[PDB]
């Protein structure tokens, strides 16, 4: 009754805002910033100018590993105590290094591709692109330890990654380093001496994590280097600040109570929705305010399920706390945290859109909603044509400039570039030096057509219906 | 004689385009 629902929606808004206030804690951006600056910005060598973000060859990777990586991992021991044996390393005198970092690689098999018979004399070795069906599963080199022997995915407790080029599996040839620099450096030097990264390697992962006992917040660090079949090196990274020891302070108890209240609110909403649908209005879908309700309920249920799943499955931390000289496997937790963050973000976005149902109090706000509702159909009808022409331009750009410009290398990238052109955020250079003909022609025709015709058509469509609605309301008011 | 073959990960655009065209023509017809 326009008041029973308004109050319980403002209460829902308050609960949701409280939930996201503690979820997005302060002094967390600086933590990730410091880690990123330490690892991805330190030059690989004093005489070198390259860092992890600009790796260019397999020889640069070896310089980075036994180099700027060990400097940031194994910090000084701050000697003021007995230092009985192999004292632990605090990365910033505050960040504890949990367990020990792990390195691993994924490679392919020599007899993978099929070179043509025409020139089968000057071509002796070949390795296809990475795939599960074309993976090496045999000992190579000095088949001595675990760095030269395949170990299945189930034995590493790993999972896929979905990198830049392909989706890499969880198996491969791995090695767990040591807790001190003087031993990890020796292990890496031994790996480099007798070649470990051959021409058949396709990917390399380095993983570790930190605690930072000051503010209780774990952080998992993963660095990936991809070696495509065509040569080169592609780096990628992720730093996920996840939390596992929630209930330590009273504010966490408050957040738990807020989560319980949120669950009760969601239960009440789903019960009232099903009660409405069971008897009243068996069609129920021609309002645009009920699809939003079911979307919100579904997203909230998914978020609650994900949260329960990733909160009950925290036995990895318990296993790690038994033996602290082993690699802590905290990748699934980070993946599920990312998924939960995305779901929470979209739900929070849709609630504020739901808020629109109640801003209709005065007459001057009724005509705007009436105009929007009346013009939505025509706006969709013209947006269909707008998107068709936009996609035609995008596919033309992808087929023409998609191999040289690095801004049209993918269909998604073409779409993003064409949206950025509307912003006036384009350089006009790589297009013209890519092709002096059909280069500027495409740009000029796109700008002219899109901007003038379609933007003015949208303006005309909105303006005509707004004027019509205003005139109709004025005539009705003056005639009554 | 069914095999359940090709555990490989690849995409063949010819078949997908042919099927998409054959469905779109029906949808517009
Ligand atoms: C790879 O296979 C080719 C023939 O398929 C052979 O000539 C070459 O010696 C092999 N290389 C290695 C390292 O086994
Ligand atoms: C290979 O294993 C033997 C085992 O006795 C060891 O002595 C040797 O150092 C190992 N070589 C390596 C790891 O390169
Ligand atoms: C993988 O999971 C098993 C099962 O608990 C565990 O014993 C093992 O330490 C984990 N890690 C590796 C590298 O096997």
């Amino acid at each position: 009754s326009v008041l029973r629902e308004l109050v319980t929606y403002l209460l829902f808004l308050i609960v949701l805002c409280i939930l996201t206030y503690g979820m997005m804690s302060s002094n967390v951006y600086y933590y990730t910033r410091m880690m990123s600056q330490l690892f991805l910005d330190t030059p690989v060598s004093k005489t070198e100018k390259t860092n992890f973000k600009t790796l260019s060859s397999m020889e640069d990777f070896w310089k980075f590993t036994e180099g700027s990586l060990l400097d940031g991992l194994y910090w000084k021991m701050q000697p003021s105590n007995q230092t009985e044996a192999d004292n632990r390393s605090f990365i910033f005198y505050e960040n504890l290094l949990l367990g020990v970092p792990r390195i691993r690689q994924l490679r392919v098999r020599n007899g993978s591709c099929s070179i043509p018979q025409d020139l089968r004399d000057e071509i002796k070795e070949c390795y296809d692109v990475y795939s599960v069906s074309s993976e090496d599963r045999a000992p190579f080199g000095p088949r001595n330890g675990t760095a030269w022997i395949y170990t299945s995915e189930k034995d590493l407790n790993g999972s896929s990654h979905w990198g830049i080029i392909a989706t890499y599996s969880g198996a491969g040839y791995y090695l767990d380093l040591s807790r001190t620099r003087e031993e990890t450096a020796a292990q890496v030097a031994s790996l480099k001496k007798n070649v470990w990264l051959d021409r058949g390697t396709r990917a390399t992962f380095i993983d570790f994590s930190v605690y930072n006992a000051n503010i209780n917040l774990f952080c998992v660090v993963r660095l990936l280097v991809e070696f495509p079949a065509t040569g080169g090196v592609i780096p990628s990274w992720q730093f996920q600040p996840l939390k596992l020891i929630r209930y330590v302070t009273t504010f966490d108890f408050f957040l738990a109570a807020c989560e319980i209240i949120f669950c009760f609110f969601i239960f009440y909403y789903v019960v009232e929705e099903i009660l409405e649908i069971r008897i009243h209005k068996l069609h129920y879908f021609r309002s645009f305010w009920n699809c939003l309700d079911v979307v919100i309920v579904v997203l909230s249920v998914v978020a609650i399920g994900i949260n329960i799943y990733r909160t009950s499955n925290v036995e990895v931390l318990l296993q790690f706390l038994e033996d602290q000289n082993t690699f802590p496997n905290f990748e699934h937790l980070a993946y599920w945290q990312i998924q939960f963050n995305n779901i929470a973000a979209v739900t929070v976005f849709f609630v504020w859109i739901k808020l629109f149902k109640f801003i209709n109090f005065n007459r001057t706000m009724s005509q705007l909603s009436t105009t929007m509702s009346r013009c939505a159909k025509d706006l969709f009808g013209f947006a269909i044509m707008f998107f068709i022409i936009f996609l035609a331009y995008a596919q033309l750009a992808y087929l023409v400039f998609g191999t040289q410009v690095d801004d049209f290398s993918t269909f998604q990238e073409c779409i993003f570039t064409q949206f950025r052109i509307i912003l006036g955020d384009i350089n006009f250079a790589e297009i013209e030096e890519a092709n002096r003909v059909l280069g500027p022609i495409y740009f000029t025709t796109f700008v002219f057509f899109m901007f003038f015709i379609l933007l003015n058509m949208f303006l005309a469509i909105i303006n005509d219906t707004y004027s019509e609605v205003k005139s109709d309301l004025a005539q009705q008011k003056a005639e009554m | 004689r069914f095999v359940f073959p090709e555990p490989t990960a690849d995409v063949n655009y010819i078949v997908m385009l042919t099927c998409a065209v054959c469905l779109v023509t029906y949808m517009v017809m």
